[PDB]
RNA sequence: GUGAAGAGGGAAACAACCCAGACCGCCAGCUAAGGUCCCAAAGUCAUGGUUAAGUGGGAAACGAUGUGGGAAGGCCCAGAC
RNA sequence: GAUGUCGGCUCAUCACAUCCUGGGGCUGAAGUAGGUCCCAAGGGUAUGGCUGUUCGCCAUUUAAAGUGGUACGCGAGCUGG
RNA sequence: GCUGAAAGCAUCUAAGCACGAAACUUGCCCCGAGAUGAGUUCUCCCUGACCCUUUAAGGGUCCUGAAGGAACGUUGAAGAC
């Protein structure tokens, strides 16, 4: 129900005497529909939109064919939406990139967590410590496990044992947009904004609410 | 025994009918159904209405006395009008219609407007009064207490809507 | 004051105590007198 | 030598399509467990594969028991603890009746692989005469 | 009396409880205890009655116009409830 | 022919006979605050002084500083008072 | 709480209806078709000859090898591998 474009680094918008304002600027460039998914065949609603179009000279076949309507075009990503009243367009037919926000809406800006690999149960979840007045081997690290005893341990598959970060989404939900730049696509948030140099994002509508 | 049922006239407007089970009736009024239990098995001579019984089961028997007296009311519904009115007291409490929304100033931060059901209007002959009235006896119970219940009286004064029949006087006196 | 097994019912107005089962002494038709399940 | 029973790998495909479009609850599964199995048994035998394809059209219409309707529910315990363990009642049972029925008809089966791979042959369907396809050309 | 020093069938599982004492072999019959809707062998058995709580399928004092049956009484078609 | 004690740390998981918050009934309930009982386990549920303490008392916070099960949870995880 | 029998009344229950909490189902975020019940939609690629069998089961040779994948290399806000 909006473009999604990579972001690149952040700022700030000192006037009046914010400064507070930390944009986010994640350049949205055209969407072009490609695909219009619908109640019979596709399955649901849906309505799909590549919001890029990359130089992307070497590609697979069947994506390179994915495109038919006037201009063609090509892309790379592709998302979309669901109900609505979006056109029939391919690659042709530009969404854009003021989707009909007004001025004074809170954004969803979506993306995938940066990556720090695998991690402590000190990093992972705030919950771990240990002191240093002895025992330098269970130092302050290791966690003190599942406790139970007889209790076979089935762990109760949780806790937080230490495991890789993840990329995973995140979707911080509720950001109001400062700027946009109508024909200068760019589109400033407020801080937040997971991932880094121009990881996908998705920035949604509102339905934070 | 000592009782039971037996007797439901069919004047004019009273135009009743039954589909098996269902019992639609008609007249100066409206139109209210109400398909009663299964066994159930009213009819019409020409003017006495009778339920049906499929036999004398316990849940069988006493469900024609809770029957016999809802069709007639049904018929004493359509033929008068059903009426029934509640009075607000206590400093500030007014009334207010406009249509269906009886806007209602109690004694919260903002007013309200109870929409009530199709079928039965209310009117206030004065900034303290309230008269619903309608057909079907059922929305008009559920919307007399429905409505005095946006605020009941409290003993120590009797303040809030009340049934205009309430008994309740005041408290038994107040205390620590 | 609800209780929980039974107290009897007492007085004389109480409710007919009929329903699910409820006790409680108290006599209503006592404006605020009124002692029951709860 | 003497001889066995004869129960090779059978053959009896079928298409029944038992309705129980109404009041038909209960033991009415056992009919549809124990017509899995093989009751008459035109040659088969409680070990043989062969659900003996069958079709029970609404199932999302039961009048279940007395009152297990408002008062019986399934039990499922997902498995990672944190002690959720679900619960549902039947009345509660409006996002997928196809489910029950089915449920209840397993259980009453050899348990085990043969049982297992035999519950198939039953399709849930919720909505009468619809998406026969699960067997739209021949039928009974 | 059983187990110990006893196997088989039953009580879900279960040395001792119920049935019952395994010389071998049998794709042959009748039974015990316990059972016969499906898992799971055999009545979705019949004649009648109870229950409506899933009681059956855990637990007392005591409580209650639940509902079944039997007997005796108080007022009352000079009219009771 | 070895199932390592109490307390602490770490990290917990469940019960409900609920401490806070949520919804109600009565009150010897004006209000505010309470008393008690019903319902309710979503989430939340203190830092220190003294002592090995658990606990406790004390200082000062807090919406509140719950009771209990988990080998009086937790040493092939730490400590060793 | 409405309406209302059994029980002429009355009664929130017996039929039927109406409200009603951080609990329950959902709403929000993440995972998610090995969902073996392995689902859906869109797009891309392959249309050369013969033989022996115990012939509908195949087994086998030559000529072909696409879409794509992988491999290698330069690498990464990705990563123990
Ligand atoms: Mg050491
Ligand atoms: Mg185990
Ligand atoms: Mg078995
Ligand atoms: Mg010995
Ligand atoms: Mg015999
Ligand atoms: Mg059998
Ligand atoms: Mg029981
Ligand atoms: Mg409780
Ligand atoms: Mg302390
Ligand atoms: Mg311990
Ligand atoms: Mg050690
Ligand atoms: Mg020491």
């Amino acid at each position: 129900m909006i473009g999604l474009v990579g972001k690149k680094v952040g700022m700030t918008r000192i006037f009046t005497e914010d400064g507070v304002s930390i944009p986010v600027t994640v350049i949205e460039v055209e969407a072009n529909r490609v695909t219009q998914v619908k109640d019979l065949a596709n399955d649901g609603y849906r309505a799909i939109q590549v919001t890029t179009g990359a130089k992307k000279a070497n590609r697979v076949t069947k994506p390179e064919a994915g495109h038919f309507a006037k201009a063609g075009v090509e892309a790379g990503r592709g998302l979309w939406e669901f109900r609505l009243a979006e056109g029939e367009e391919f690659t042709v037919g530009q969404s854009i990139s003021v989707e009909l926000f007004a001025d004074v809406k809170k954004v969803d800006v979506t993306g995938t967590s940066k990556g720090k690999g695998f991690a402590g149960t000190v990093k992972r979840w705030n919950f771990r410590t240990q002191d240093a007045t002895h025992g330098n081997s269970l130092s302050h690290r290791v966690p003190g496990s599942i406790g139970q005893n007889q209790t076979p341990g089935k762990v109760f598959k949780g806790k937080k044992m230490a495991g890789q970060m993840g990329n995973e989404r995140v979707t911080v939900q509720s950001l109001d947009v400062v700027r946009v730049d109508a024909e200068r696509n760019l589109l400033l948030v407020k801080g937040a904004v997971p991932g880094a140099t121009g990881s996908d994002l998705i920035v949604k509508p509102a339905v934070k609410a | 025994s000592r009782v039971a049922k037996a007797p439901v006239v069919v004047p004019a407007g009273v135009d009743v009918k039954i589909n098996g089970q269902v019992i639609t009736i008609k007249g100066k009024n409206g139109e209210l159904t109400r398909t009663l239990n299964d066994a159930v098995e009213v009819k019409h001579a020409d003017n006495t209405l009778t339920f049906g019984p499929r036999d004398g089961y316990a849940d069988g028997w006493a469900q024609a006395g809770t029957a016999r007296a809802l069709l007639n009311s049904m018929v004493i519904g359509v033929t008068e009008g059903f009426t029934k009115k509640l009075q607000l007291v206590g400093v500030g409490y007014r009334a207010a219609v406009k249509g269906n929304v009886i806007n209602l100033s109690l004694g919260f931060s903002h007013p309200v407007d109870h929409q009530l059901p199709a079928g039965i209007t209310a009117e206030c002959p004065t900034q303290t009064e309230i008269v619903l009235k309608g057909a079907d006896k059922q929305v008009i119970g559920q919307v007399a207490a429905d409505l005095r219940a946006y605020r009941r009286p409290e003993p120590y004064k009797g303040k809030g809507v009340r049934y205009a029949d309430e008994v309740v006087r005041t408290k038994e006196a107040k205390k620590k | 004051m609800k209780v929980r097994a039974s107290v009897k019912k007492l007085c004389r107005n109480c409710k007919i105590v009929k329903r699910d089962g409820v006790i409680r002494v108290i006599c209503s038709a006592e404006p605020k007198h009124k002692q029951r399940q709860g | 030598m003497k001889t066995f029973t004869a129960k090779p790998e059978t053959v009896k495909r079928d298409w029944y399509v038992v309705d129980a479009t109404g009041k038909t609850l209960g033991r009415l599964a056992t009919e549809l467990a124990r017509r899995l199995r093989g009751k008459h048994k035109a040659e088969y035998t409680p070990h043989v594969d062969t659900g003996d394809y069958i079709i029970v059209l609404n199932a999302d219409k039961v009048a279940v028991t007395g009152n297990k309707r408002t008062d019986k529910v399934y039990y499922h315990h997902t498995g990672h603890i944190g002690g959720i363990k679900q619960a549902t009642f039947e009345e509660m049972i409006a996002r997928r009746p196809e489910r029950v029925i089915e449920i209840a008809v397993k259980g009453m089966l050899p348990k085990g692989p043969l049982g297992r791979a035999m519950f198939r042959k039953l399709k849930v369907y919720a909505g009468n005469e619809h998406n026969h396809a699960a067997q739209q050309p021949q039928v009974l």
